[PDB]
């Protein structure tokens, strides 16, 4: 997902379904290269409970 | 207006941390170096 060679053009933007698996959410928030990371419905602390 | 105690914290650091000084915010700084309380009567001042 976030670690792809090309990524697709917005007026064709790729849907991926992430089921089936766990999630580390920390990996993500702690990696300083998001210049945003913004969270609408959950604190992004909240996300590894 | 005046104040009853006052102290001056002074430190340097990345200016993308800058955020995480505020109140309430989380990551390296705000977790391991430099936290403020959620309730902080006070103000942060910074500059390049």
């Amino acid at each position: 997902v976030f670690n792809a060679t090309r990524f697709a053009s917005v007026y064709a933007w790729n849907r991926k379904r992430i089921s089936n698996c766990v999630a580390d959410y920390s990996v993500l928030y702690n990696s300083a290269s998001f210049s945003t990371f913004k969270c609408y419905g959950v604190s992004p602390t909240k996300l590894n409970d | 207006l005046c104040f009853t105690n006052v102290y001056a914290d002074s430190f340097v650091i990345r200016g993308d941390e800058v955020r995480q000084i505020a109140p309430g915010q989380t990551g390296k700084i705000a977790d391991y170096n430099y936290k403020l309380p959620d309730d902080f009567t006070g103000c942060v001042i910074a500059w390049n």
